[PDB]
């Protein structure tokens, strides 16, 4: 990926991926919370929105 | 489930249900000076609110800080070795434990320590009571007893509260702040609130799994208590992450079947906040923060 690839296999991000997949409507709220808690992560997401969205939407067991 | 970790999820899920007995809750309040705790909390909010520099609010948050303080200074005592029952003198641990007569079984003691007096040639018994009701009588122990009894008390006062189990043999509590819309770390044994890096950065603990348990939720809260996520991952060798998460997911889904739609919806909106925290590891400050001892 780009800089955000290291999120992919983190157990807490696997959890996040699962939740966003089951609850698409939480996407705006997720991005807004990221902006508050981790603005640098948001800045990275804004530069590579597709990659982030791709990662969120990859199924995990 | 034959890993010890998965066995303790089940035990702790059960145990936490104990705080929901409304008579046990009553009796807990039989012990707490709840009005004075609340009268002192109103006063700090009064003066915090004079200088609007103090934003949002904090109110039941102020109350929480009064609870932590009292528990530590008025309610509960630490045990290293108990005094001798015959001569009042010092005792010393026997490496070989005692056997829970019967009344010690009734109150959840599986372990009983032999605190021996050499002068009297006398064994003094220190039971490790697991029934929080017993602890409201004895008012003492080590951090097992402190966290167990403190979590009962929080629930008795109407705080949402988790019993928090650390795989490295410590336990504590978390309490929800509606004002700040987030969960707060609380360690009664240590008189600390909202300092989640205390264990890794203050005590230099090498953490692996920290699991929180409430009436509503089982949550892997490990990531709140670490800024060294790769290092913690290197010690998570006890179970597959897949299996741990499916087990917790299963347990949540199962246990949340008997909550409302609106409540489940709220829990989902809140979980976004935690999970964003869990991918937002913080920066240690050993040169600034009194409780920070490690880079
Ligand atoms: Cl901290
Ligand atoms: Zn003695």
């Amino acid at each position: 990926g780009h800089p955000l690839e290291f999120l992919r296999n983190q157990p807490q991000f696997q959890q996040m991926r699962q939740i966003i997949q089951q609850n698409p409507s939480l996407l705006p709220a997720l991005l807004q919370q990221i902006g508050r808690e981790n603005p640098q992560l948001l800045q990275q997401i804004s530069q590579h929105q597709e990659h982030f969205i791709q990662m969120l939407n990859e199924p995990v067991g | 489930g034959d890993s010890t970790i998965l066995k303790v999820l089940q035990s702790n899920i059960q145990h936490v249900q104990l705080y929901e007995n409304p008579v046990l809750q009553e009796k807990a309040l039989t012990c707490i000076p709840v009005s004075e705790l609340k009268r002192k909390a109103q006063e700090k909010l009064f003066r915090a609110r004079k200088l609007d520099k103090g934003t949002n609010v904090s109110d039941e948050d102020f109350l929480l800080l009064e609870l932590l303080h009292w528990f530590k200074e008025e309610f509960f005592r630490w045990v290293n070795n108990i005094v001798c029952s015959k001569c009042g003198g010092e005792t010393r641990s026997r490496d070989e434990a005692l056997l829970p007569n019967d009344d010690e079984l009734k109150w959840g003691a599986k372990n009983v320590e032999n605190h021996y007096c050499d002068a009297c040639q006398l064994s003094n018994r220190f039971p490790r009571y697991n029934n929080p009701e017993k602890l409201l009588e004895t008012r003492c122990g080590r951090c097992g007893e402190w966290a167990n009894c403190f979590t009962l008390c929080c629930r008795a006062l109407g705080f949402e509260a988790r019993y928090v189990w650390d795989y490295t043999d410590h336990v504590w509590t978390e309490v929800y702040s509606p004002s700040q819309q987030r969960w707060l770390h609380c360690d009664a044994c240590e008189d600390v609130c909202d300092k989640p890096l205390l264990y890794e950065i203050g005590w230099g603990k090498k953490l692996s799994y920290i699991i929180a348990f409430s009436k509503d939720e089982v949550v892997d809260v490990t990531w709140r208590y670490s800024c060294k996520h790769d290092e913690v991952m290197s010690r998570r060798t006890k179970v597959k992450e897949e299996l741990l998460r499916e087990t917790i997911n299963g347990l949540n889904k199962q246990r949340q079947l008997s909550l409302s739609e609106s409540r489940r919806k709220e829990l989902l909106q809140r979980i976004i906040v935690e999970l964003v925290e869990f991918i937002s590891p913080k920066t240690p400050r050993p040169g600034l923060e009194h409780h920070h001892h490690h880079h």
